[PDB]
């Protein structure tokens, strides 16, 4: 008869607990640029959790820090999905 | 690069 | 009819819903944040894969934690009986359960509780998406060679 409060959200983090998150000052951050090329090519397609699931590992492999400063040369980011969705998400319908 |  | 399945949200509401885009590049001097160039290209890119999505797109810039909090206040005072779902997209400086405004810090959690269940009653049931590009820390991941 009641639902919690806390269902039905998803909180889509562009990177893990704890962590810095990366942004390319001419191409824009690692975590939304993926994001949106997945969601272009996939949203008429897949469930957004396998959606987000691409953006994980387009991050991961396709991104690699570079930097002057050796504190933060060389560096991976993986982002981090956290779902309280209680149903599958498509975009599309029908 | 630069963090957020 | 036939047979009836439930594993999928309804996404067939006349909207889509509300894209909220918060876009924060610059922060009050007295902070001390640094501007966050490239997060223009996000907002944009954002803006224009959600309205393919068919969303109703909302671009904000540069809010101070006041106008963050009056704007998700607002949003989730809206009826959104005829949408689908809820996105809110923050771009800012943060750490762990912290977005930054121009001017400081936001818990989180203040933001997203005003679409609890309890609290939004017309995205009840309906997914509530907030997409985070901010710091969660200062941990770097040295990664490890394949
Ligand atoms: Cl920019
Ligand atoms: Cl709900």
């Amino acid at each position: 008869h009641k639902i919690p409060v806390e269902a039905d959200f998803l909180y889509a983090y562009s990177t893990a607990p704890g962590y810095y998150s990366w942004r390319n000052s001419k191409d824009g951050s690692w975590f939304i640029q993926s994001l949106c090329a997945m969601l272009k090519q996939y949203a008429d397609k897949l469930e957004f959790m396998h959606i987000l699931t691409r953006v994980n590992r387009k991050v991961a492999t396709e991104f690699e820090s570079f930097s002057f400063d050796a504190t933060f040369h060389a560096k991976k980011q993986i982002p981090c999905i956290v779902s309280m969705l209680t149903k599958e998400l498509y975009f599309y319908h029908h | 690069d630069e963090v957020d | 009819s036939g047979i009836s399945l439930d594993n999928s949200y309804k996404m067939d509401y006349p909207e889509m819903g509300l894209c909220i885009i918060i876009n924060n590049k610059n922060f009050h001097k007295s902070t001390g944040m640094t501007s966050r160039s490239g997060t223009d290209v996000d907002a944009a890119n954002l803006r224009e894969t959600f309205r393919n999505l068919k969303y109703e797109v909302r671009n904000k810039n540069d809010l101070t934690r006041e106008e963050i909090v009056e704007l998700m206040r607002d949003v989730s005072k809206e009826d959104h009986s005829k949408r689908s779902s809820f996105v809110c997209v923050l771009l800012s400086h943060g750490e762990e359960g912290i977005i930054f405004g121009t001017n400081g810090p936001v818990d989180l959690k203040k933001i997203t509780n005003f679409f609890r269940g309890d609290r939004c009653r017309s995205l009840d049931g309906k997914p509530k998406l907030f997409i985070i590009q901010a710091c969660r820390g200062t941990e770097l991941d040295c990664g490890i060679e394949t």
